[PDB]
């Protein structure tokens, strides 16, 4: 009966790249294939549908296409965007009739991650507005290839990072947060990993 | 479109539940799914048109009906731990070559006991002077903590407006106990302006999360106040140069 895999499981590429998806199948007897997009904490939105006897169906940058024989279809990405990051899920229906139960693959987690022309690596300290002497890490502006690992200490945590585009000036920039709910403790610390030699380490002060 | 309800839910071990589903599309076929980590979609119920439906691969402690074409509801007598979940309804024509369509999802938690339910507490952290001074930019930081379930919306405003630029929030909280399913969470987001629009003591600054709780009807025997749905806020104002 009817299984459907998707490769790769999670997928990372620089922004500009030309991204592609797999979808296969066990039954090439399918009524049409559906990719969706799924952003965390929402649904699936519907990219595309290809009928049976169709090969091929276009929505802009996403271009789907379907080998029926095989058993596979592919979805392109043109010039990827830091937009794209989502999971991926492909869902094949039957042709048959009397069962209309599509199957869906276990998605692809993609990331296409920003291009930073002008590194500038760096981790700074923050205080509490309202001066309970807490504080908080931020590793900012940092290249795309820089990764961040969780932290190997108890009462210290760290976030993934993400991206932020300020509109205005046209720049967009990676940041990870790190704090610690522990009595006067530096959290620039936190980030004994990967990182940059050159990354500035300003003293709180 | 289809429209799924409630968005959020916290159950009580053994109470009942019903999820609506609605769509106004006159699809005739409609299906429910439950989504969990690393096992994907996987079919509850499906209805091919008023008046039948049929059992997919994970019927049990469910019940649907299908009187009319308009709504699907799922229904859930004995709430159990398992059943902890996100719920998502799609609907399509029964002439294939119409699309499958998607509701937003129902994440639904039960819990053992609903003392396990924590509001987050919210706080915003002010801009660097290391980073003004070195990039002309300003980061603040908002840090929401301790909060159980993870059914939370969090939003940056500026002098009342919300805002989208210069702002990333963590596509998904972190646990506070990694090997707990039922670990608290914590979740932070970056909102970064110019250093002049921050340096200027008039402009306003509010992060808030909205927490997805108990309800009015609940019992809750405890010192602590109910953990209901709420709105938890902290706020900064720009600082002069």
């Amino acid at each position: 009966k009817q299984e459907v895999t998707q490769i790769p499981a999670a997928l990372s590429v620089p922004e500009g790249e030309n991204l592609v998806l797999n979808c296969s199948f066990t039954d090439s007897a399918i009524y049409n294939l559906q990719w969706f997009r799924q952003d965390p904490g929402k649904g699936l939105t519907s990219l595309l549908l290809i009928q049976s006897s169709q090969r091929e169906q276009t929505s802009g940058r996403l271009n789907a296409s379907l080998d029926k024989s095989s058993g596979s279809s592919t979805l392109y990405i043109a010039a990827s965007q830091p937009g794209d990051s989502a999971t991926y899920l492909c869902a094949v229906r039957p042709l048959l009739d009397g069962t209309y139960i599509p199957t869906f693959g276990r998605g692809t987690s993609l990331i296409v991650h920003p291009y930073i022309q002008n590194p500038d690596p760096a981790v700074y300290q923050l205080r509490d507005s309202k001066s309970s002497d807490k504080s908080v890490c931020l590793f900012t502006d940092f290249d795309s290839q820089t990764n961040v690992s969780q932290s190997k200490d108890s009462d210290v945590y760290i976030t993934d990072k993400c991206v932020l585009d300020m509109r205005s000036m046209d720049f967009k920039s990676n940041s990870a947060v790190a704090w610690s709910n522990k009595s006067d403790f530096a959290c620039a610390n936190a980030f004994n990993n990967s990182i940059i030699p050159d990354t500035f380490f300003p003293s709180p002060e | 479109g289809v429209t799924q309800t409630p968005k959020f839910q916290v159950l009580k071990t053994g109470q009942s539940m019903t999820l609506q589903c609605a769509q106004d599309m006159n699809h005739e076929y409609m299906s429910w799914y439950r989504q969990d980590p690393g096992m994907g979609l996987r079919l509850i119920h499906y209805s091919v048109g008023a008046g039948t439906t049929d059992q997919g691969e994970v019927p049990n402690g469910y019940n649907v009906s299908r009187s009319t074409i308009e709504d699907f509801p799922l229904r859930l007598l004995s709430a159990a731990p398992s059943q902890t979940s996100v719920y998502f309804c799609a609907s399509s024509y029964l002439g294939n070559t119409g699309e499958l369509f998607f509701g937003e999802g129902s994440r639904l938690t039960v819990l053992e006991d609903l003392k396990n339910v924590f509001p987050p507490e919210v706080a915003v952290f002010e801009p660097s002077e290391a980073e003004i001074s070195h990039t002309q930019k300003a980061t603040l930081v908002c840090l929401a903590t301790g909060f159980y379930p993870d059914h939370v919306e969090l939003s940056w405003w500026v002098n009342g407006k919300e805002v989208h630029s210069g702002v990333c929030t963590d596509p998904q909280p972190l646990k506070e106990q990694p090997a707990l399913n039922d670990s608290r969470y914590a979740l932070s987001s970056r909102l970064r302006v110019s250093a002049t629009f921050w340096q200027d003591p008039r402009n306003h600054f509010r992060c808030q999360v909205q927490f997805y709780g108990l309800s009015e009807n609940d019992e809750w025997t405890q010192d602590r106040a109910k953990p209901v749905t709420q709105i938890v806020s902290a706020e900064a104002w720009g600082r002069a140069d």
